[PDB]
Order: structure tokens, then C-alpha cells, then sequence
């Protein structure tokens, strides 16, 4: 299905899907926010915003070529697609704008403009989109002076400080032939793609990336942004995770998907099989909530996040859910794994086997970037299906038992107890 | 029941103080952390700093009243002697 090989330094990936209309190629790099300092924070930002400059995508334009990226915690992609007869113009473009000829990019009165739009983007950010800064403040909290602690958007006073050095330091650093996956999906074959980057003799760069000197670690901890004028609460918890190449990975995706996510507003995401529903349903604790299992490479999150606006029974509602977490260390039962098995199915078959061309792009440049192939489907519908009740409760006495959590919260919550109290949930007294 | 009276201390939620923005809390779990840390220095050095700050005004009167208490009762143990009864009678009548 998946297709991967090693040219004479680049790796070449493909999802060749011949029912597509449009064929989307790019390149993944391997170092998003992850490799970055505190104080160069925002340069990722700022190269996947003048590699969407106006002038930049005007020539994009003008070929029938529709520019895409992605700034993420440990990878970064650039992503060109187009009609499927002209995958060569978008190696074409690729090459000769971002790749090699990148003078023009990043030239001033460029870089001031797209350097005022991205101040201007995280400070709409940071000001109106809680539940989102909210997470970045968990991950900011969770894996404080680790490198895992970056936001990938950047920061207000970080971004005001950068000039084009620090984005053609960055750019020698990590844009390397070592460090990147050429990825295509779409309708386009493997043969045709590895013979026209051996046709054009493309070559990105012949260093290799500074490995850094500290492993992220998770440290139990707290933050408080609090602001009595905002109308909700948002608030985002969530204990050490597992990071991608686990054993236990498939297992902190079921059971995230066993307690699942809810929205109080939607008539059918009040019926779901979920036993937290049935005890928060009665006096309506929360607007909405998801469990998430982020995976990365050094390590891991695993959690929820909620905005409520009963912001008087705010301990209650985190008393519930870490009441619910403890089922699965004791409790859990045969019916929620098999319920929480055909979701996860699921979800990971419409996450995967999407229409969109340039989120399968980014997929297979992350994963075959991390552990060098990709999974296909079918073997991880197998490894899905091989979970029992023993392995969630196992790993949820390893992870979830007894452990120390990161906490994150905005808007009203002076209701939301300290971090002792929430700590001492996690573990009932059996009973 | 019915609502009482105003008060000034609400509950969790709505306490009663004003409005708060901008004011960013952090903390770590006590289990990542060293309890007793600093005790052998905060034991010498902000003893001292404490006690410096709040010994005149517990030891000023202190001094006054058992300087007055030891004072009395000397001339209560001499005015039962045998030195000073010849006072005593004109003391008391
Ligand atoms: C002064 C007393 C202050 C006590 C504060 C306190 O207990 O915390 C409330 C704390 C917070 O309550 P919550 O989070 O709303 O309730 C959580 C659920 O009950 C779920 O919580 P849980 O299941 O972890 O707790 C259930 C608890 C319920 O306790 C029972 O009464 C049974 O069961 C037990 O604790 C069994 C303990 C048996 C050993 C006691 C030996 C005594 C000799 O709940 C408890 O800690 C219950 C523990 C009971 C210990 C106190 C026993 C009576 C003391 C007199
Ligand atoms: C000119 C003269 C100027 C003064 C010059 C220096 C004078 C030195 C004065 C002493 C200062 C001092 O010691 O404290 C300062 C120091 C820090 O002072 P700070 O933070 O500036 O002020 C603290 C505040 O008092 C708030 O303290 P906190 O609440 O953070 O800490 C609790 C507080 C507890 O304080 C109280 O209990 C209040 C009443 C204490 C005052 C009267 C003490 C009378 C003791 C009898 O700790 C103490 O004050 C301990 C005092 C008695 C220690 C006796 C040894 O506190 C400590 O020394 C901590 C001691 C920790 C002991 C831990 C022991 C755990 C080991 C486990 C034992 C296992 C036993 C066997 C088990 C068997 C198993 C089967
Ligand atoms: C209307 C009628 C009124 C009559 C009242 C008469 C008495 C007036 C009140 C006097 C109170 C006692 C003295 C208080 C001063 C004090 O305690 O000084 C405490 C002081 C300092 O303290 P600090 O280092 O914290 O301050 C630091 C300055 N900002 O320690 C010492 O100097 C120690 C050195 C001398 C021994």
C-alpha cells in the first residue's frame, strides 16, 4: 500500500490512490516546535508563512498549484498539490522556490509583512481562541524547560525579536537531506515520482541536524490563567502518555475512546454509552468535553479537556471524570472495550482514509519520518482488535493509577479546586 | 430554605472579590518536589530576621512588668523583716 524508498539521500514515500482527482506532493521535515529554543520560538511560524506568502503563491497560482503547511510539535511539512498530469510542475515549483532558490522568499519587505501578519495571528490567538491555548499551556506546563514545553505557533515577545538570520540559521540547522520524507499521495505512482526527483537531481541540504541535549520529561504541575470576564471555564487535564512507537500506543487510543468526547447541544452525543454522561447529565456540569491521547516522540499526553459554564460545580465535574478514570485500573468491563473498539475503528478510518490528499501527506510524512515505514490499516485494525480488558487495566495501572497530573485552565475558574485535591482524586480509597 | 442575608464570602465560583485578569499561577506537584527543603537555613537565618523584627515590642513590656513584680516584692519581703517593721506600722496605719 504504502510505498518507501532511499535514494542517494532522501527518503521518497508514497500512497498512490488511483480513484483520486488531484495528486499532492511536499516535503516533511523533522523538526517542528520541538527544536527550538525559547527565544527563537515562532520560527517555524514564520517559514510556513512565507512559504505561503502572497508572492510566493502567486507563482503557485498561476500553475494550478495549491500551496499547504503544517507547523507541528516534533515534525513540519510543505506540501504542493495539484491536477494529477502535472505532479512535475509542483516538484518544479518545490524545488526552484523553496528548496534551492529561497533569496527571494525571504526577502525584507517580505519578511516585514508576513512578520506582521504572524504578530498578528498569535495575538488573535492568544486573546480569543481559549480551549486551543489552553492545551498549549498543558503542554506548557506539563514539560516546562524541555523542548517538548514550545508552543508551535510561537509567542508574542519570542516572534518580535526574530530577523531573516534566525530563519536561514534554522533553515542550514534542520531543512537536511537526513532530516526529511518526500512525500506523495494522491494519484500519483511511486515509479513517476522517484524518477523525476532522480530526473531533476534534487538535493536539499548535506548536513545533519544538533541533537538536543535534554529529553522532554513530564513534571506534575499547574497553571492558572484565570480571567473573571470570559464567560465559560476551559479547563485541560491529562496525566504522562504514551509517545509513538509504543507497545502501549493502540491502548492509550481505546481508552481515550472509551470515555470518548460529548457535546451537551447535540441530541445523539447525549445518548452515547458512556457511564460519565449519567452523572453529569443531572444538573448539566459541562458544555462539551474529548479525551485525547497525544503521542509524540520523546513523550506523551493523555487526558481531556472541557469549557463548562456551571462554573459553581466545577470540582464536581473533574470529581466525576477522575472517578471514571479509576474504572479502568478497576473495573472496566468487557462491553465499553468492544463499544470503544468499533469507535476507535472508526475514527482511524476516517483520520486515515480521508478524501483529502494533503492530510494523508502529513500522516505518512510523520509516521514513516518516526519509525522509517508506515502501518497500514489492516494491521492496525489487528492490533486494535487484539486488546483485551487485561491490557487496559494494566495500563491504566501503569499510567493512569496513582499518578501525577498537569493542569490547565482559563476564564472563570476560581471554582476549580488546587492541585492536591484533583491529585487525590486519581486514586479512590476502593470503594 | 430561603436566602439569607449578604454577605461577604460567597462559595467556589462566586466568592466575592473582584474581577481577576492577568494574574498567572503556577505550581508543582508536591510529589516532584523536596519537602524540608531550606529548613536548616530558614531555622538560623529567618528565625533571626523574625525575632529582630518582633522582640521590642514583646520584651520592652515584659522587662517593665517584671522589674515592677520583683520590686514589689522586695519591699514586701523587707517590710516583713525584722529591719523593717519600723516602717511597716506607718505604712499600713
Ligand atoms: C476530620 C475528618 C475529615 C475527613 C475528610 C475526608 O475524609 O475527605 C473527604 C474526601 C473527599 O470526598 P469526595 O472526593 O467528595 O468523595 C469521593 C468518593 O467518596 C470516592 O472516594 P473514595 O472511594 O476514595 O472514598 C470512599 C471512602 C468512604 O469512607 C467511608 O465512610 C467508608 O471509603 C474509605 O475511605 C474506606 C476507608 C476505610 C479505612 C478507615 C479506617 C478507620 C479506622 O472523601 C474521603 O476521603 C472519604 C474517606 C473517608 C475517611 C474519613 C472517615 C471518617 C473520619 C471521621
Ligand atoms: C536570638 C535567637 C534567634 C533565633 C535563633 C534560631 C533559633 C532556632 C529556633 C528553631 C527554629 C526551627 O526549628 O524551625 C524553623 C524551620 C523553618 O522555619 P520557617 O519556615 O522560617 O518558619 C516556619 C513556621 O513556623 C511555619 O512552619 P511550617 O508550618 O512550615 O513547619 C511546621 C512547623 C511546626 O510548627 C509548630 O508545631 C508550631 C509550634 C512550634 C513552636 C514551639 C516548638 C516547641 C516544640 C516542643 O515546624 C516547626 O516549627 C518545628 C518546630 C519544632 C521542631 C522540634 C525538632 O522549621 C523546621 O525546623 C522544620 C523541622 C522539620 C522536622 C521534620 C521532621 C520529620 C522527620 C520524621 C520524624 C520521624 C520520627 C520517628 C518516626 C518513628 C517511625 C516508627
Ligand atoms: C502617644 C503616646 C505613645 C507613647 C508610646 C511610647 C513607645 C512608642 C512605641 C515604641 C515601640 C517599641 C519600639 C519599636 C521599634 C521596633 O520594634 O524596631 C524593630 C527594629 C527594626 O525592625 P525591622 O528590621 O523589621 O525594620 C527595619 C526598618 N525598616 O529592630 C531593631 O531596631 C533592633 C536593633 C536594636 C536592638
Amino acid at each position: 500500500a504504502e510505498v518507501t524508498q532511499l535514494s542517494n539521500g532522501i527518503v521518497v514515500a508514497t500512497e498512490h490512490n488511483p480513484s483520486a482527482h488531484t495528486a499532492s506532493v511536499g516535503v516533511v521535515f523533522g523538526s517542528g516546535a520541538a527544536n527550538e529554543n525559547p527565544y527563537n520560538n515562532g520560527v517555524s511560524n514564520l517559514w510556513k508563512n512565507i512559504f505561503l506568502s502572497k508572492e510566493n503563491s502567486a507563482v503557485a497560482a498561476k500553475e494550478g498549484l495549491a500551496l499547504s503547511s503544517n507547523i507541528s510539535r516534533d515534525f513540519q511539512s510543505y506540501i504542493v498539490s495539484s491536477l494529477p498530469g502535472s505532479t512535475d510542475k509542483s516538484l518544479d515549483f518545490l524545488n526552484q522556490s523553496f528548496i534551492q532558490q529561497k533569496a527571494n522568499l525571504l526577502s525584507s519587505s517580505n519578511f516585514e509583512a508576513t512578520k506582521k501578519s504572524v504578530l498578528k495571528q498569535v495575538q488573535d490567538f492568544e486573546e480569543n481562541d481559549h480551549p486551543n491555548r489552553v492545551l498549549e499551556h498543558l503542554h506548557s506546563t506539563a514539560f516546562q524547560n524541555t523542548p517538548l514545553s514550545l508552543p508551535t505557533r510561537g509567542t508574542l515577545e519570542s516572534l518580535e525579536n526574530l530577523v531573516v538570520a534566525d530563519l536561514e540559521s534554522f533553515a542550514n540547522n534542520h531543512f537536511l537531506n537526513s532530516n526529511a520524507v518526500v512525500v506523495g499521495t494522491g494519484n500519483i505512482k511511486h515509479e513517476d515520482l522517484v524518477n523525476s526527483i532522480e530526473s531533476k537531481n534534487l538535493s536539499l541540504q548535506t548536513g545533519t541536524k544538533p541533537v538536543l541535549k535534554k529529553k522532554a520529561a513530564f513534571l506534575g504541575s499547574e497553571v492558572r490563567l484565570r480571567d473573571d470576564t470570559l464567560p465559560k471555564a476551559w479547563i485541560s487535564l491529562a496525566v504522562e502518555g504514551e509517545p509513538v512507537n509504543s507497545p502501549n500506543y493502540f491502548v492509550a487510543k481505546l481508552a481515550a475512546q472509551i470515555f470518548g468526547s460529548y457535546n451537551a447541544f447535540e441530541p445523539a452525543s447525549r445518548l452515547q454509552g458512556i457511564k460519565l454522561l449519567d452523572n453529569i447529565q443531572e444538573y448539566q456540569l459541562c458544555d462539551n468535553f474529548n479525551h485525547f491521547s497525544l503521542s509524540y516522540k520523546d513523550s506523551g499526553l493523555w487526558g481531556f479537556s472541557t469549557a463548562t459554564r456551571n462554573v459553581t460545580m466545577i470540582d464536581d465535574l473533574i470529581h466525576f471524570t477522575l472517578k471514571q478514570w479509576n474504572r479502568l485500573t478497576i473495573s472496566v468491563t468487557d462491553t465499553e472495550v468492544e463499544r470503544a473498539k468499533s469507535l476507535l475503528k472508526l475514527q482511524l478510518g476516517q483520520l486515515y482514509e480521508s478524501g483529502n490528499p494533503v492530510n494523508d501527506a502529513n500522516l505518512l510524512g510523520a509516521e514513516v519520518l518516526i519509525k522509517g515505514s508506515k502501518l497500514s490499516l489492516g494491521e492496525a485494525f489487528k492490533k486494535i482488535d487484539a486488546i483485551t480488558v487485561k491490557d487496559v487495566k494494566a495500563w491504566a495501572g501503569k499510567r493512569l493509577w496513582d499518578q501525577d497530573i498537569a493542569i490547565a485552565g482559563t476564564g472563570q475558574i476560581e471554582g476549580l479546586l488546587d492541585y492536591m485535591r484533583i491529585r487525590s482524586d486519581m486514586s479512590m480509597m476502593r470503594w | 430554605g430561603p436566602p439569607s442575608g449578604k454577605t461577604y464570602m460567597g462559595w467556589w465560583g462566586h466568592m466575592g472579590g473582584p474581577k481577576q485578569k492577568g494574574i498567572t499561577s503556577y505550581a508543582v506537584s508536591p510529589y516532584a518536589q523536596k519537602p524540608l527543603q531550606g529548613i536548616f537555613h530558614n531555622a538560623v537565618f529567618n528565625s533571626f530576621r523574625r525575632f529582630k523584627s518582633q522582640f521590642l515590642y514583646v520584651l520592652i513590656p515584659a522587662g517593665i512588668y517584671w522589674y515592677w513584680w520583683k520590686n514589689g516584692n522586695e519591699y514586701n519581703e523587707f517590710l516583713y523583716s525584722k529591719a523593717g517593721r519600723e516602717e511597716l506600722e506607718r505604712v499600713n496605719v
